[PDB]
This record gives structure tokens, C-alpha cells and sequence, in this order.
């Protein structure tokens, strides 16, 4: 173990006309990857390499902030004949498998460790009723509470489940910067599992899915609107975002190739036709002698 | 040091004269769980020869179409030997894993395997939402069979499998492949029954020929797997 | 130490649902009562002091002790074996089964009580308070009481005793992950009156 | 890095770890395969 | 008294078979826990526990910003034929008992010592008419005044006791960060009193009630909008939380098992059937012998 | 040491054989209010032998069906000896109280009580919104009686009030309980007639029984307690 | 702890205090109980 | 120390609080085989905490006319928990014993039991030339009964069955006996499943008795018995 700040050096090459010795020629049998030099298949120049790595660390690489959940709701008198549940909140169940990007870059490791920096972006709008007149949008106060495992989760906007005197809730209103926080790495285990061979109960039912960890129970996201109803429908959309923070990395994966179906397992039906068909990954050519893309003169 | 290696835990010594070398995954020798990464204080049973040594499961026909197979550990060995009495009677495990594949073909005859240990290797179906069944999951000794060998049956590739601590068995070369696999889970011990640390995998990459009069020949694929450093905690009832 | 309701049955009220009926036995090797593990479901652990400060947090992680009083009289003699087994499969219903966990022979005596250290047996770090019981995460496993010998009271005693069981944490013990506990709930603002 | 608040896990992006063993994934065998050396 | 930051380490145990010393055994009658150890209960290994307790200290168990107010009147013209009073404003009349969470987290102990930073958080709706058009919430200046034990209240929004030359007060407004403050630990004794065991007047009458303290007398908040009546009718809704520092805790007290009824005392009527009924504290189970949720195979 | 405990204050000496230990709450002794805790600025009178002894309250018949019993302090020795005078005579009291609670039955006889001093145990009432009257919650030496010893009279639960300072009467190990009370207050001193620090309790866990001849027994519970370091302060004439 | 005002009781929450004397509520008995020893 | 011992082994602790003594028989505590006296060249698997703890037996009702009770080990633990699984899979077996026999009555009850280990016990049946089947001399965890107690079902007698190591439950005095048992053969291992190196006997020499209401109560007696310092060598499938 090396390090390596900047890219290797290239070191001046002669002429090699040696028995025994044979640098070009490896055996891939013992798992190894080739150790053949560019100095020793070709001739080489000294050539001092200045290019730097750091964009390629796995703290830049994870530790950009990624949308995890976008969810909406109305924000209106949700009430009836006999309601009395006013429904202006959301319950996310949270995890990170909804959007793919963040789901196949996390995907290429088996194993994470990382504290992560959440923040909240909220949005209104009028919804286009048969008679509404637009003149502009209320500064509502918003609350996003993590409802941790077994904890009391909230039925309704006027629910007292969010005193919040111990869950840890945030209040941020709608024309301030977005909500943020840090979470810290709060696995049962020494990292969190992007994949888990196995299954999270005792029993061996039906009921008890394949693929689910006993380390991805991490509790619920409930976020209300705080002030009461308006006399119009508002469209709340909430967009939450993640970025990894001093980050370990164990066990690179092969990396996804067929779109994602849905969060809870890790299933597949594929494209059509190539590219990233069930049969066809890489699009079809001609042949094996064809370039597809040749310059022509 | 040669093309020639003899294997010896406990009981057990296999020798091979075709071999390429040793894969030791991540490049770690399994090792017992220290006191500085200790969470169950139970005092845990350490069987060192009764469990250390080569359980040789029952061999699969490489055929011409072979998809490929793959086993499951632990349970490939929880209901074999001292290693599985010790699991069906503990609540928690510990080991890493020597495999050793074996494929004897003749000179004349062309063919590549990719032996895989695939960590946390979760199984994706094709065509449908339902995750994989119980039984689908958990064949135990007689392992399963790739149906998309091309996605590692993932929705991932084939190709990229190299990632994976891997070895190949090329028969101009190579009748043997070795992998020492080391303890892989994010917590120290787990329940064998439930959960798979590893996945060793035998995908026929080229495919088994002759030419005239070595066509259809009989060609097994043996597995043998030694647990390393295995570890028991929560001594119970069997189950 | 705080009591536990062993006996939290339809049957006891009050004061009855905080001892347990132990009597002399017409057999042997008998099971006398059992102990959910489930802090986070309704069961003997919850109405503890480790029980309800512990159902403030999501995390958990370390070993537990249950101490059991004996309640009978002086001159009632009884040999018992209280068995932690760690979880996996079922709750045993035989002592056979259960002798091969975690246990301890109590015999009455001046000591009236017994101390049985559920020992920290998980592979994370930590456990969940959940509400699936059966789940890898929060699962702790079962204990179990059985009759070692008998009950064995003289005419001029009762033949139907009682035991009182505690459980308290041992100083390897840690919670994690503060929330607002299902314990106590709320519909309306408290008034003054009513 | 810097932090402004008492939890260290608050803490901004952690300082660059240049360190790299692709050994571990290159070149995981018992035996060293030797620059220039038939491997066999 | 040692000091713990993290958790008791495990040493290794060996088997023990030695006449007169039985560590398994105690006497509960003594009113000591028992002292009975893992090492000597069971054969043990070597565990270096590295566990943090720092979540556990009542500084953090406690110091948790809780909703202790929660107060709504209508912003409009109360004015009719002869009144002259506005009525856009609230008295509270301080205590910590309204909601749940906060009482029964701060009554697992009798006394407590700690300064208390209050977050206040306003919101508005426009009242639901026959006829209103909504086009956004006016940003009103709000006035929070501490009203003492002694003090003249607030009659009016216009009233002159506002003045608040002594009396301590803050201005607010909807569109700017929740309002925040720091009040000391401001009782007539060492620490603040969960619960009396006697009353609060020197007479024997009635009206004399059981339970209520000669500390808790701790004035008022009177809340007002500064701004004059708008055209039409809005409902401001006010949050006021509770955030205990430097704290100190002492005589650990049995948690709260029935439902609370009032804020004067500690009576209840308990759920009609269990959990938390009068006579069943926990659910009930079949038998003594019965698993309810045994894991079956 | 042992089982066996004198306890000698002023004129005052209890004798026990079946003892099994003193619990010191919170492991504090009662001491003199110190000049840096000193609020009342007048001289105070320190009475030892006529104050600090053993008062004995009036007994009570352990019943089959006894829900349980407490008595409030200073409430339960206002009206008795020098120490009620002294009460009756000075505005603010300080004390702390050594309790003795004894109960005698045979080695035939099964029953357990537990002894639970609770501070500022706060009576609530079942079924109303009315707070409990100067009559129900101050009723001197005769004391009062749990109507639901499960919640502790105070929506609480009996099976957590061994977080407060407790022994166990248990008649197979124990014929009496000794439990030793500093001053419990947020202020230094306080009015005896309008407030107590301590309730001390006698909830019956396990209930009194015998065999065939030991039915119907008359056992008798007996409670002593005794004022330790009493300061009373504010001279005036006697309420 | 920082605190950017005058008085000392307006200060963030107070430094951690780890001390921990749990013999008050688990071993309150005037002649100490011996580890392993016949507690009667 | 005292009258009163606890018997902690991996996952087990055994407390009582009428005991006489612990027998060490012959003055020797178990130890593991050492390398001078060692015979089979295989490494042994040393299973600690799963094998060397308390297995407690099936419980025996104490009769006026009880003949007494033997236990053959290592029999009776050879079909339970994983010193029974390492037996069936191990050729070779060596363990001492701590065997722990319970018997609980009132201080009214009267009766005394012979507890003795007896070192390569050969059964004799009388009135036969014909020697004692398999089933009469392995009967495993359930145990055997005496048919001639007196002459030790060998010829010899339970007079100078004190030779022996023994202990006695009287219960006067005692409600639990303890004997240790070290290695005792010829051989320093032996085969589990064809040879009982000891044999736990419980003999009622006075019976049980009691006074007009005492009589004909429920008495059991119940054995535990601990492997202790538990080797194992010749690895194969399980038997
Ligand atoms: C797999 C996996 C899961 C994770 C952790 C994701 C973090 O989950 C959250 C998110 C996305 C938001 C909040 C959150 N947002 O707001 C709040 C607050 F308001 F309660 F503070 N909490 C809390 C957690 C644990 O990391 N790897
Ligand atoms: C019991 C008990 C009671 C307390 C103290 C509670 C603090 O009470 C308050 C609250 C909640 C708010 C204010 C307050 N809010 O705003 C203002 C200001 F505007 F006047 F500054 N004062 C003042 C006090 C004393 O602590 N324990």
C-alpha cells in the first residue's frame, strides 16, 4: 500500500532482446491481473506525469449530494362528512434505492460506511382549479420528522405524535435556503449492506422476502405542513437529498447493467433490443471485423 | 514453488500438479475474531480439526450447453459433518473458506470455467417483481444453477465479475482453481441459517470440445471446501 | 431491578400479574412459566425500568440480568432451572431442549433469589427495538423455567407458592437512537379541568 | 476540514486518503508474480 | 462514583467449582441489585467494548427542544356595538404538563435543575369564508411578553401593558427564523419539583387543591400581533419549545403507565381494556406457558 | 455483622434477628443543615433525645386480601411526642427519619411486603378529574391504604418503585425492614402541616398464607420511625 | 461549550460529565455487599 | 466457604445452598491427555463450552420401595447436545465428569440416598449363566434401575460400595451430592458407543419417609452431569 497523489511516471526504454524473459506474456489462470509495464512492451520516453487523483478518491466519487426521494402531497382542507383527518403530511419509509443514479454508484461497493448530509428542497404550486386566481405562494412552515424503528408514526397534520420532544425533527420554511443535517452512520453493523444474500426474519414463510436486511430497518421520514389549511389547493412537493461524508469502501461489485423494477429486491426484465437487453448488453455490429464508427477518406 | 500444491487442514490433504497458484481474496488469510472486534462475551467453541478440513461435495456433468453452478456458504456445508452439527447448535458462526474446484479433461479437449466467490451475492429473477423463494435461495450441498450466467443472475455482467476474488480453470493450463476466502460481513459473527457470506460460482465462459473422438465425453466438476478459523457462539437446542 | 408481569394473563388483576404460582407437581421436568425477550412489543420486559427508559431509544446492546424471589415459606424446599436460549428456532417446551442453552439450577434456601445473566449472544453490534418480534434484528431469544426436582411444602405449609421475577441491565449495557416512546399518548391539549 | 459544531461526524468532506493497494484486486495471490518472469 | 465513557469490557472466565462462594445467589430482601457478574455466571471471553454512553447522559436524555405550548386565536376585528376590546392575543400561563412526551420524559425524576432556551413558532392560515380570495400570508410583527406572578396582564391587543419597559418581551415576525431565548433556572428553590406531596396555601379549604406547588407559579406569556386588524380573518397558531441545558436530575422516579387526564395533578381513568388499563398495565397473553410470537419452522 | 441489628436513638432501642440489612437512601446519612445550605437567618433548636427517637404508630392486621398501607412524614409524627411540639410550635422543620417496619409470623407462613420510602409521592385518584382532599392525603399516624397498590395511587406502576429507596419483608428470609431518609427537598427547610418529603409504603407482592392449620392467622404489621438531625426554625405560638 | 453572551447560563449545552455512582440506587446497603460472597 | 457451592461450566451454573462437600475422586480433578501419555497422532478437536457443561437428565421419582438408580457414562450423555454429536463422529473419546445428583424435601421428611461413582461397574444378574444383553446394560440418558441393590447388581455389596467415590444426600443435612470424576482406563482413550469407564449410582440405604401428613409426597431426583477437559480424535461420518 502507496501513495499515490499523482498518476505514475513513464521511465525511458531501450531495446530488449533477452531469453527468459518474457514481460508481454501473463497467465490470467491465478486470478491475477496482468503486470506488463508499458517500459517493457514498448520503447518508452521519460515522460513526468503532473495529473492529480484526487477526483477519483471515493469521498469524491459517493460524496457528491444525490435526490433519494421526491414525494408530493395536496395541501388543502382534506376533511368530509366524517373525517376529521386533515392528510396534509407524507410517510417515506426511508432507503436509497428509489433513484438509480445514487442506487448503481452506491451498488458498485458491497459494503459503506459513511455519514450522510441531508437536505431538504421544498416547492409549491396553485393547483388549476375551475375558478383560481394566482397571487403567489405562502411562506409555510414546514416539518420533516425521523420517526426512528417502532416509534409512534403520525395519522394525521394535527396528530400530537409530532411534539417531537425526543424524535429528532427539523422546522424550515418554504422562501428559506433548504433545510439540511447530518445523519451519522447509524448501522446495528460496522457498514450498511448495498446487497444482502439472505433473509431479515426466523421464520421461513413466504412473508419473509429474500434480499431484505435486518440493517435497512432505519425508521420513517414524516413531513407536514405546519400552518393550517388554505382556503385554495397548494401542491407540496418535497425533494430530499444525500451526500455521503467520510466514507469507507470494502468489496467493489460488478456493476448494475439491466434497469431497476422497484427498491426491494434487485430483479430485472431488461430492454427490449440491445443495449442493456436480458441476451444483448452492448448494441449489435455488423461482424467481428466491422467498425461501425471507421473514419473514412 | 511450482505449478504443484498439497492442500492440508486436519483430516484432509488434496494434492494437484495442474494448478495455476493460490487466490487469497482481498489478499487475507483467514484469521479467529480478536477481543478488539468481539461482541458476543459468551466464551465461543474453537474445533479446529473436526470442522477445518475438506468437505467434497457431490460433482456436476459439464455439459456442451453448461450454464454454470454456483454454491452457497455457509449453507452449502450446514447440514454436513461437525461443521454443520456445530451450526444447527449454535445461534452464531464465524469461519473463512479454503475451495478448491477440480475438472480433469484430456489434452485434446478445449474448455474455460470462471470460478467466482461472489460476497453478499443477492439473486435477481428475470421477468417478474416476486423475490427468490426460499427453496430457490437455499439448495444447501447440491447447489444451483445459473439461468442468466451472463447477468451473474444479478442484472449485472459477466464480464465484470473480475472484481471478485476469481481464478480460472483454462484446460490447456489448469485442472484446479483455489480461493482462500476470508470472513466478509459487516458484522463479526451471524446466524448461518439465514444469511450468505459468499457465493462460489463455476460459469463456463468457452465451452467444452473435442474434435471427432473426444466429442460427449464425460467430464465431472468436483467442489471441495474447507471452513478456516470457524467460530461457534450461543450454544442451544439443534434446529 | 424492576418486577416483571410474567403472569400477564386474563385471568390477573393488579397485584397478580407481578407473582408467579409455582406448586408442587403430580410429574416431572414440567414447564412453570416463560418470558418474552420483545421490549419493543406488549410483554413482561416492557412496564420495566430497563423496559421503558430503554423504549426511548431504536438501539440497544449489552447483557441483562433477571433475578427471581422465591415467596414461599421457610420450610418449602424446590429445586428449579431457569435457560436463556439464544434465538434461531422455537421456545422449548422439554427440559432436555432446553438445558443446552444458557441456564442456572436454582435451589431455595437462605439466598432467597437467583440471578440468570441473559448474556450479549447477537452478531451486530447492536439490536432494534422493532415491531416485527421475529426479525434477525430485534429477536433476542427465549427464557424458560422448568422443574429441576419439585415443591416440596409440609402439611403445616401452603403447597402454592409464589416467585417474583426482576430484571435490571449489567454495566456492559448502551442505547442509541433517542425517540418518543409509544408508551404514553395524546388526542387534544391537556386542559386545566377536563 | 473544519467543523463548527461539537459531534465530529458533523465534520465537512474528511482530509484527502491518497493511499492505494490494487494488489488486493490486481495481484491476489500467495506467491508474488515477478515483473518480466513466465507466471505459470 | 468512576467515570464511564464507554461500556464495562468482558474478561475471559474459566470454569469454577468452589465450596462458599455461590455469586449466582442473592438477597433481594437487602433492597440491593444483584451483583452477580457475566465473568461469574457463565464462562466469558475477552471483549474490549468501545460503546459510547454519551446518549445516555441526562444532559442529552432531557436536553431535546419538546413542544410545551401550543395556542391558536383568530386575527380579525373582535370590535362589535360596545366593546373595544381586539382580543388578538393569548395567555398561557407557563407550566410543562399540557403535552405528554416532555411531562413524562421530565416526571421520570423529582427534581430538576436546568436553563431553558424556548423556540417559538409561529403560523397562519386564512380563515375558510363565504367569500375570500387567497393571495399569501402578510408578514405581522408578533410581541411574546413573560408576564411575571404579581404583574398587570394584557386586557387588548391595544392595551398599554405592552410597554414592557420592565417586563421582558420579543419581537417577531412570520417570515423570519422562529423567535429564541434563554430563560435561567428561575425557582424560589434549588430545583424544579415534578411532584408535591402537600399544598400551596397556608389554609385548609377546598379550594386550597393537593398536588400544586409554591414554586410553579411562574407567571405568564402573553403573545400578541402588533399589527392592527387586517381586512379579513386569519387563525395565527403558536408553538412554543422547551430545550433543557446544563441540567441536573436527581430521585429517579416509576415512569408514567396511565394515560394523563389534566395539568393540576396526576389523576387518571386509565384505557378501557390493555394495554395500560387500570388492572393490566401489559397486554395479555394466553398463558404463562405461551410464546405470542414464537418463531415456527 | 450479620442478620442481627441494634438500633439505639435517645431513650429509644430496637433489637432484630431476622434483619437482612439497613438501606441508606441514595447512600446518604441524615446530617445538620451546614451554614453554606442556611437560609433562615434565626438560631435553630437541635432537640436530639426528645426528637430524634423511636415513635411507634399503631399497628396494622395483614389480611389474605390487604392491598397495602403508607404513611406520609413528617404528617404520620406531627401529633406525637416533643417532635409533634416542636412542629406545632416552629414554622419550618428539618429532619431526616430512620423507618422500622416489623412483621412476625411462623417458618409455615409464605407472604412478602415491600417497604418503599417514595419522595413527594404525588396521590393520584382513579376515575375523577378532582385532585384528593386535605382528609384522604393527610391522616397522621393511623396513615392510609392503597386502593391501587399496581399503579402506586399514582398512575405509575408498583413493579418500577424499586427505583425509590426499598426493602423486602419476606417471611422465609425477613421479620423487618430498615430503611434510613436524609432530607429530601429542593429548599433547606419546609412547613411541616403543608407538605411531606416522604411516603413510606407497605404494598403486599405476595400475599400472607398457611397450610391446613395456619389459616386466619393474626400478623400484625408495626411501624417505627425515627426522626434523625431535627432543626426547626420561626418560634411562634402553637397551630 | 462556547456561549457568545454575557451570562454564563445562556451557554450551549453543558461539557459531558461521564461520572456514574449507579451504588446509590443499586447498592444503597450500609455494610457493603462482597462480589461472590453469601449476602444475608 | 460453607455449605453452599455454585458450579459454573459454559453456558451452565448450578447453585445450592444444602451441600456436605465437592468428591474429587481419588484426590484427582479432570485434566486434558498429555503429549508422554498420548496414543493416537491425529490432532484432537478441544470443544470447550459446548461439550463441558451441565446436561441435566430425565428426573426419577423417589418411591417407599425405590430400589435405587445408575446412569452409565459416558451412555447417558452420548445421544444429547454436541458432546453426543462429536461421540457419533469421533471414533476416540477421553472426559472426566462432574456429575451433580438433587433431591429436594422439608425438614419433617426423612431418607438418605448412597450416591456413588463406581469405576468399569460389570453388571451381574442373578439367578443366570446367561451375561446381561445390550439393552439391560445401554439404556443412555434414561438410566437403569437396581433389581438387587444389596450385592450392587454385581455380587459384591452395597456395604463396601464406600471404597467407591461417594458422597450421600441426607436429608437432614443434604439436598444435592457433587462428585468429580477423572479419566478412568487402561487406555487413555476409549470407544463412547462399546465401553462405560463409570457408572452414577443413587441407592435409597434408608427410604424415604414422613409423619400422618407428609406421606406419599411427590419427591424427584434429578441428575446433571458435566464433561470436563472433553477429547475427541478419529474423525469420520456420524454412527
Ligand atoms: C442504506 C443506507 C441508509 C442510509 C442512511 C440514510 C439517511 O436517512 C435519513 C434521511 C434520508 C433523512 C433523515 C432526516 N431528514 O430530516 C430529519 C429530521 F428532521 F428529523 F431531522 N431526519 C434522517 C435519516 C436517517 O445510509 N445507507
Ligand atoms: C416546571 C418548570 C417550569 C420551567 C420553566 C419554563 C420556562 O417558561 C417560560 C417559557 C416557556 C417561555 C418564556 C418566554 N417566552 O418568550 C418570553 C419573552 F418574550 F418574554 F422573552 N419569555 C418564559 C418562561 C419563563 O421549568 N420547569
Amino acid at each position: 500500500g502507496e501513495i499515490v497523489k499523482t498518476v505514475a511516471n513513464t521511465v525511458e526504454s531501450e531495446i530488449k532482446a533477452e531469453l527468459g524473459v518474457i514481460p508481454s506474456l501473463n497467465a490470467v489462470e491465478t486470478g491475477a491481473t496482468s503486470n506488463t509495464e508499458p517500459e517493457e512492451a514498448i520503447q518508452t520516453r521519460t515522460v513526468i506525469n503532473m495529473h492529480g487523483t484526487a477526483e477519483c478518491l471515493v469521498e469524491n466519487f459517493l460524496g457528491r449530494s444525490a435526490l433519494v426521494c421526491m414525494r408530493s402531497f395536496e395541501y388543502k382542507n382534506h376533511s368530509t362528512s366524517t373525517s376529521s383527518i386533515q392528510k396534509n403530511f407524507f410517510i417515506w419509509t426511508l432507503n436509497t434505492r428509489e433513484l438509480v443514479q445514487i442506487r448503481r454508484k452506491m451498488e458498485l461497493f458491497t459494503y459503506l460506511r459513511f455519514d450522510t448530509e441531508i437536505t431538504i428542497v421544498p416547492t409549491l404550486r396553485l393547483f388549476s382549479s375551475s375558478n383560481v386566481s394566482f397571487s403567489g405562494l405562502p411562506n409555510l412552515t414546514l416539518q420533516a420528522m425521523y420517526v426512528p424503528t417502532g416509534a409512534r408514526k403520525p395519522s394525521s397534520q394535527d396528530s400530537f405524535e409530532w411534539q417531537s420532544a425526543c424524535n429528532p425533527s427539523v422546522f424550515f420554511k418554504i422562501n428559506d435556503p433548504p433545510a439540511r443535517l447530518t445523519i451519522p452512520f447509524m448501522s446495528i453493523n460496522s457498514a450498511y449492506a448495498n446487497f444482502y444474500d439472505g433473509f431479515a426474519g426466523f421464520e421461513k414463510k413466504a412473508t419473509v422476502l429474500y434480499g431484505i436486511n435486518p440493517a435497512n430497518t432505519m425508521g420513517n421520514l414524516c413531513l407536514r405542513v405546519v400552518n393550517s389549511y388554505q382556503p385554495v389547493q397548494y401542491t407540496l412537493t418535497v425533494r430530499v437529498y444525500m451526500k455521503p461524508k467520510h466514507i469507507k469502501a470494502w468489496a467493489p461489485r460488478a456493476p448494475r447493467t439491466m434497469p431497476y423494477t422497484n427498491i426491494l429486491n434487485n430483479n430485472y426484465a431488461g430492454r427490449s433490443a440491445a443495449p442493456n437487453a436480458p441476451t444483448a448488453i452492448v448494441s449489435h455490429r455488423s461482424t467481428i471485423k466491422t467498425m461501425p464508427n471507421d473514419i473514412n477518406l | 514453488s511450482d505449478r504443484v500444491l498439497q492442500l492440508k487442514l486436519g483430516n484432509s490433504s488434496i494434492v494437484t500438479q495442474e494448478a495455476a497458484n493460490i487466490c487469497c481474496a482481498y489478499g487475507e488469510w483467514p484469521t479467529y475474531l480478536p477481543d478488539n472486534e468481539a461482541v458476543a462475551i459468551d466464551k465461543p467453541t474453537q474445533p479446529e480439526t473436526s470442522t477445518d478440513r475438506f468437505y467434497t461435495l457431490k460433482s456436476k456433468k459439464w455439459e456442451s450447453n453448461s450454464t454454470g453452478w454456483w454454491w452457497k456458504l455457509p449453507d452449502a456445508l450446514n447440514q454436513i459433518g461437525m461443521f454443520g452439527q456445530n451450526v444447527q447448535y449454535h445461534y452464531l458462526y464465524r469461519s473463512g473458506f479454503l475451495c478448491h474446484v477440480q475438472c480433469n479433461a484430456t489434452k485434446f479437449h478445449q474448455g474455460t470455467l470462471l470460478i467466482v466467490a461472489i460476497p453478499e451475492h443477492q439473486i435477481g429473477k428475470k421477468g417478474t417483481g416476486t423475490s427468490a423463494s426460499f427453496a430457490e435461495v437455499m439448495k444447501g450441498a447440491e447447489g444451483g444453477v445459473f439461468e442468466q450466467p451472463y447477468l451473474l443472475d444479478d442484472g449485472t455482467s459477466l464480464a465484470c465479475a473480475l472484481v471478485y476474488p476469481h481464478q480460472w480453470i483454462n484446460l490447456r493450463t489448469n485442472n484446479s482453481a483455489t480461493i482462500v476466502l476470508p470472513w466478509m460481513n459487516s458484522a463479526p459473527m451471524d446466524f448461518a441459517l439465514r444469511h450468505n457470506n459468499w457465493t462460489l460460482a463455476v460459469i463456463p465462459v468457452c465451452p467444452l470440445a473435442g474434435g471427432t473422438g473426444n466429442t460427449n465425453t464425460y467430464v465431472p466438476i468436483t467442489i471441495s471446501i474447507a471452513p478456516m478459523c470457524a467460530e461457534y457462539n450461543g450454544l442451544r437446542n439443534a434446529i | 431491578e424492576s418486577m416483571m408481569e410474567i403472569n400477564n394473563v386474563n385471568d390477573a388483576s393488579g397485584v397478580e400479574r407481578l407473582r408467579v404460582q409455582i406448586s408442587a407437581q403430580s410429574d416431572m421436568d414440567q414447564l412453570l412459566f416463560n418470558i418474552p425477550l420483545d421490549i419493543q412489543l406488549e410483554g413482561p420486559l416492557r412496564n420495566t425500568l430497563l423496559g421503558n427508559i430503554s423504549r426511548y431509544y431504536t438501539h440497544w446492546s449489552g447483557s441483562l440480568e433477571m433475578t427471581f424471589m422465591f415467596c414461599g415459606s421457610f420450610m418449602t424446599t424446590g429445586k428449579l432451572i431457569i435457560c436463556y436460549t439464544p434465538p434461531g428456532g422455537s421456545s422449548p417446551t422439554d427440559r432436555m431442549q432446553a438445558m443446552l442453552a444458557t441456564h442456572v439450577v436454582w435451589d431455595f434456601g437462605l439466598q432467597s433469589s437467583i440471578t440468570i445473566i441473559i448474556p450479549w449472544i447477537s452478531g451486530s453490534h447492536y439490536r432494534m427495538f422493532n415491531t416485527d418480534a421475529k426479525a434477525i434484528n430485534a429477536n433476542v431469544g427465549y427464557v424458560t423455567c422448568f422443574m429441576q426436582t419439585n415443591l416440596v411444602a409440609p402439611v403445616g405449609a401452603a403447597d402454592q407458592c409464589y416467585i417474583v421475577g426482576m430484571v435490571a441491565a449489567k454495566k456492559d449495557f448502551n442505547l442509541r437512537l433517542m425517540r418518543d416512546s409509544p408508551d404514553i399518548g395524546q388526542s387534544a391539549i391537556l386542559p386545566e379541568q377536563a | 476540514q473544519i467543523n463548527f459544531y461539537k459531534d465530529s461526524y458533523a465534520a465537512s468532506a474528511s482530509k484527502q486518503d491518497f493511499s492505494q493497494d490494487p494488489s488486493k484486486f490486481t495481484e491476489p495471490v500467495a506467491e508474488a508474480l515477478k515483473a518480466g518472469a513466465p507466471v505459470l
